[PDB]
């Protein structure tokens, strides 16, 4: 778990804005930028998988998720749902209807939905805590810092942004190392193709 | 018997040196890579850095066939 | 959903015009530029699919759509309409007539039209809300920002525009990542060609 | 539909001439340049197809079109007219005579002409409206703006013109995207050659 | 039987490493790409970055034929 205070402190130090009195960058701006960074980080690395198992009937037809990034598996009464669409097809094959963070089934059928998806748990207060591995700290800083360096404070801000991009790439490499060590098999040989 | 089983292992399989930060879930990647119709989705900017080195497995098929 | 206030604030900060009193760029200009950005974003990525199922008879012959970008499927009484034209051909094969956001059928036949198309839902007020995924925020900023940087405020505005173009390209890559994770199949192998 | 006011405003802003009192560039010049831009845009992209079905007899022998760009199909009594010429051949094969926005038939025969061609609907007032897709706005600005940047106001006007040329190329790419999505088939495979 | 079915899978199919931001609707792209007459419309500037790597599938057709 990462506290927001330490991310904020590192960003303030890096922006030469570690002054309690002045705060040229408002904390609302920093919290919004941290939300954006959490968005990008959780989308690119698929950090948070969530499972929701609800029921849809004729009364309520939609399943309201929260902070949706992507759906990787849908079951309806232990039956695979195959295609995804946003158009509300009248009849045909059974597809999953996505309505911008509302989930239903296109040629509607009474039943239950077991959906696997991805989530943010974004923050709104400086005293909150980000439920992410500590290795994700440097990728949060260096990603939110590139978002703020492009305020035209200095004539050489974009070269500094370019340097921070490489630093961010290295941080992402570290994060990938961690994720592979956690959630991946410890294998050393491949399997023969069986057809 | 050794030559037939080793030649059946050589073709139909691949070998590669990975870095420990090449892609997330490297076991998942080598599961989908072992198929002859592989659609492997990797992390962004993982094709320009070359952290995976696919080594040539069948450098010994002809000599084992002759032997 | 994205509020217009946060897009506007980021653009103002980036243009060194975050001054409440002055506002060198009028808010009408910003809202028009945001409409242009929504145009380009929704066209390039085909973000919004809409379905309209109306009826055309001899009394009213045209179907007035709104904020049209493209038609991807037309049915007339569950019959596929094949070609598209803007010339009002007298007779021949049955074609779809497009009249700049008015839809009809060229060798006119009484019936119904089921049309799938693309839409803007553009904005007109600063207090409105853009119904788009939050990941689309950075592509809205960096695209509207390149539209304003080419006001000749500075002699080095075009290099800054070039940097923002690369930033926009990365934002579009993130958006494509999101769209693939949402509205695309989770597959890992191709199918054999069957002829 | 695009209002002329917004094109004019963007051009004025881009030329550092957004001053109501001064107007270093007269509005007549801007409207003429916008007419030129409409010319080039409608010619290159074949935006406007028009059909005219009139009758030619011995009394009046010519068909006066308007804002002609090109002819893509001519029928005379549902008979294809093949060749085009401007020389008034006395006898021979039946050809279409073009006389700088006057259409007739070369070895003249009484009948009717069904002609498909291209049109401008150019503007003459600042309060008019351009009947074009809104996506065509940026191609109108960036094309009329390159026409005015080459007034020798500044010693670095041609590099700015070169930058605006690339911007115009991107705008044309967007316009081609839109046109393909509108007036083109939604196909994903080719057909086998049948000889 | 294994060699005949694996050779029927090797030809008539393609394998590719995709990045996760290469094209929108990558399943749709690999559906239309599997045909022998493929008109695949991708996003703009997706041919100059090379986020798709089509790997050579038929590196083992001849050896499997001989075996």
């Amino acid at each position: 778990m990462i506290e927001v205070s330490e991310v904020i402190a590192k960003v303030r130090e890096r922006l030469n804005d570690n002054e309690v009195g002045n705060y040229e960058i408002l904390d609302s701006v920093l919290v919004e930028n941290i939300n954006q960074a959490l968005l990008k980080i959780c989308l690119e690395f698929r950090l948070k998988k969530a499972i929701t198992r609800s029921l849809i009937t004729e009364e309520e037809r939609f399943l309201t998720l929260n902070n949706l990034l992507g759906i990787e598996s849908v079951k309806l009464d232990k039956k695979e749902i195959e295609s995804r669409n946003t158009i509300e097809k009248d009849t045909g094959e059974l597809e999953l209807l996505i309505l911008s963070d509302r989930i239903s089934v296109t040629p509607f059928k009474i039943g239950e939905l077991e959906v696997v998806y991805y989530t943010y748990e974004e923050i709104r207060n400086i005293l909150e805590t980000i439920k992410l591995p500590k290795i994700c700290l440097d990728v949060l800083v260096y990603s939110v810092l590139c978002n703020l360096l492009e305020i035209p404070n200095n004539e050489t801000n974009f070269s500094v942004l370019a340097n921070y991009k490489q630093l961010l790439k290295l941080a992402k490499d570290n994060l990938t190392n961690y994720l592979s060590l956690m959630y991946s098999k410890n294998i050393h040989f491949s399997k023969v193709v069986r057809v | 018997n050794y030559a037939e089983n080793r030649m059946g292992n050589m073709m139909g399989s691949f070998k590669a040196m990975f870095e420990e930060d090449a892609v997330v879930d490297v076991a998942e990647f080598v599961e989908t890579m072992s198929l002859d119709n592989a659609i492997a989705k990797v992390r962004p900017n993982a094709l320009k850095d070359h952290k995976i080195q696919f080594m040539n497995n069948q450098a010994d098929l002809s000599a084992l066939s002759q032997k």
